[PDB]
């Protein structure tokens, strides 16, 4: 599922 | 708007059972109550949250809210500063999350 | 309403000068209108793709539409499968998706 693997691209 | 957030995952497997998917809502459900209660977040995601950020105390630090995951920006539509949020299931889990933070 | 989607981000720092940008957004244009044409998109991604999917040819899997950051999820929602969506502006770079599935 890509829920976590999205929000991690904008984590800064 | 944008928000300072600390995240905590509780993980269900792909295809999960219905066992499974109760069993990790309550203990995620435990884990909010005891955040409401005043538990610390960070030990908290560092005991039991299943993500990357677990081991400091699941900080995800500042984040626009267009660009959060949607079922997470609809939940804390009303959020204030020290609130806690969910848990909100997704694909990988349950999600709690923790207002750190506002602006 | 479920998606499969591939991925690609064209960096930028948090606050760029107006030449990266430009730069950046060049780039980021240069490969949806490659992909439009048919190019290999994990390609594309393995090549250009500054997030941690790039090695896996940008491929971020199956999720619903709710589960979208909220600057993807307007745009998808009336996409159909092969399209290519971007550059989409965010603040950490241009992103281009790649609509694998619908289902």
């Amino acid at each position: 599922n890509f829920t976590l693997k999205f929000w991690d691209i904008f984590r800064k | 708007t944008e928000l300072n957030l600390s995240h905590i995952l509780i993980p269900l497997p792909e295809n999960p059972t219905s066992d499974q998917v109760n069993e990790a809502e309550s203990q995620a459900r435990a884990i909010v109550d005891q955040a409401r209660n005043g538990a610390d977040f960070g030990k908290l995601a560092i005991a039991h949250s299943a993500d990357q950020q677990a081991l400091n105390g699941g900080q995800m630090g500042w984040g626009r809210i267009q660009e959060l995951p949607g079922i997470f920006a609809q939940a804390l539509s009303t959020a204030k500063k020290g609130d806690i949020v969910g848990p909100i299931r997704s694909g990988v889990g349950f999600h709690i999350l923790k207002v750190n933070d506002l602006r």
